[PDB]
């Protein structure tokens, strides 16, 4: 059993939280282009046969409540769980429309001992958010652990900004959807994400009238506590 | 391009 | 696509084995770590790495060692491996006399600071605490300067990492066994996933102290690699 | 078994 069982009746839920407009208390910019991301993800995971639920502009209270409620559903007939977070962020932190919440508080509901119908099933958290404010200048070329079976697909390295394009969407979500579309019927998930890493690292470079933000680079970060290989196809 |  | 691993040399494997700590730090001796260091030496020798074992380094000696190694000419080397065996906290590895930021160590190998490793995989294998949480378990320019690093952590963020005084650490035991079994068959992320499964399923702590008994561990693969890594070429 |  080197591969997760992915032939349950349902692939599972894909929760997309798309935070675009932020309250003035938190003081934050609108995240132009994130609607492109949310739509790309909806279509991408629809074609992978996930039950997609799009949510927009949730407060941090609403994020925690949504995650609590979803973790209390019966996932028995579901192979996996996916949550995509599109928002501003800091290291370990995602922003509701009205302020920060620790990622650990969101993901804890899905721990092996707290969401029993997902125990032993892959729980994927895909995070398009800053992890800090560094820029990458680039260079010219039998129990199981309660924390097991999580994958965090971070858009950027710890400590760094994550780049978004107001017309095309974020670099990471653009590349993620493109690689899932091309390779989900061929490659194991870590190899898909490695191609995402390559695509973001090599094909994207910032263009800015402000020299301090110009010609910058990005590498995503795959954080796997999975115990098996993950294939989105069957047979 | 913008940061997020 | 796959990293080019047919350079004349696979590369260096630096093993820092901290067992004995200065009395004034209050840190305990890490019984079992010599088993890890010898297991790692043989495992990476078999993979044709130029292994260098270092033992009981101060925080000063760790920084100087890594600065010096990053200043070597790696042009004929396919890859670089560093294994850290010590006490730790999140983001921190301990020399014998105090802490070192992991970032300080790895920054020497950034794509802009070690040009002869640019575009080549840089693997940091870390057997150390990331905190004090216990897992009770449940019954069942052209490229980024941060690109091409992989951090293979023994344990999840925030958690203790377990070591057996006779057999070595759970993670290094499992890493060496999976490399020995699968390095001629599987891509590296798939090897580390087997290591994840082995640690998560086969190990459980036995302790006379109820607080520390029947606990579990899941390692954490942190990949900023841009290609698949295979230890067999041609 | 011991913690590091």
């Amino acid at each position: 059993d080197n591969s997760y069982k992915m032939d349950y009746p349902e692939m599972g839920l894909c929760i997309i939280i798309n935070n675009k407009n932020f309250h003035k208390s938190t003081g934050m910019t609108s995240r132009s282009g994130t609607d492109v991301d949310a739509a790309n993800l909806r279509e991408t995971f629809r074609n992978l046969k996930y039950e997609v639920r799009n949510k927009n502009d949730l407060t941090r209270e609403e994020i925690v409540e949504l995650m609590r409620d979803v973790s209390k559903e019966d996932h028995s007939k579901r192979s996996s769980f996916v949550c995509v977070l599109l928002s501003h962020g800091e290291e370990g932190i995602i922003f509701g429309t009205n302020g920060p919440v620790d990622l650990k508080k969101i993901t804890n509901f899905f721990r092996g001992d707290r969401c029993r119908s997902l125990t032993g099933k892959p729980k994927l958290f895909i995070i398009q958010a800053c992890r800090g404010t560094e820029l990458d200048c680039g260079i010219e070329t039998h129990k199981i652990p309660v924390e097991a079976d999580f994958l965090y697909a971070y858009s950027t390295a710890p400590g760094y900004y994550s780049w978004r394009n107001s017309k095309d969407g974020s670099w990471f979500i653009q590349s993620l959807c493109a690689m899932l579309k091309q390779y989900a019927d061929k490659l194991e998930f870590m190899h898909i994400l490695t191609r995402v890493n390559r695509k973001v690292a090599t094909e994207f470079e910032s263009f800015s009238f402000d020299a301090t933000f110009h010609a910058k680079k990005q590498i995503p970060c795959i954080d796997s506590m999975l115990t098996k290989e993950l294939y989105f196809y069957h047979l | 391009d913008e940061v997020d």
